[PDB]
């Protein structure tokens, strides 16, 4: 998909 | 009401990787954080998150201000489905609670305690 | 397959971008241009251009040809979305047809005429 | 990030 995540700590 | 993320993307794909992402990534789940357009608050760099379902929503709440690199004397607040919700529930609580039809939870913030208006 | 303008900025920051550049040049379109993985030609120096909504995809052909540095020798295609696009048809044109979500033309290029 | 204005 065109605009990425942020993908945050557990 | 109208979160821009809703406009920029079609739907359909949305909703194909909302499907997606929540088998993909078991213990976070995929937030939408905006600024609401009255808000006197700066905007932030990133809008679209994948957030540890165990995290509070206060939690949450202290991670977007730094994010929005707020002072300590800015007030901020989060609306969800048009409510302020609550600091002691959990993003996975929430997320099940008030994610919409493209399985995406909609965050908006704002410095005042009204949204919308 | 994956545009490195794209991994560069935002959705959000190049669909800022291309809104804004979009009202500002009534008579262009945002077009970004990137080099094939596998091409066998040079990289290209600016990928961000605002290209003549009237300018053919030939003439833009012949344009960008030059500021690779081609021989004439040298075989050179572009694909838009997968299809290589018609000579004839104006960049103004293809824009409408392929633009993205973010309101930029992506077109790469290569000296085969298959792509990824 | 610029873009590279051309002509017709
Ligand atoms: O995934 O961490
Ligand atoms: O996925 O965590
Ligand atoms: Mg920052
Ligand atoms: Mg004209
Ligand atoms: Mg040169």
């Amino acid at each position: 998909e065109d605009e990425d995540f942020e993908i945050l700590s557990l | 009401m109208k979160f821009q993320y809703k406009e920029d993307h079609p739907f359909e794909y949305r909703k194909k990787e909302g499907e997606k992402i929540r088998k993909k990534y078991p213990d976070r789940v995929p937030v939408i954080v905006e600024k609401a357009p009255k808000a006197r608050v700066p905007d932030l760099d990133k809008r679209k998150y994948l957030v540890p379902s165990d995290l509070t929503v206060g939690q949450f709440y202290f991670l977007i201000r730094k994010r929005i690199h707020l002072r300590p004397e800015d007030a901020l607040f989060f609306f969800v489905n048009n409510t302020i919700p609550p600091t002691s529930a959990t993003m996975g609580q929430l997320y099940e609670d008030n994610h919409e039809e493209d399985y995406f939870l909609y965050v908006a913030y704002s410095d005042e305690s009204v949204y919308g208006k």
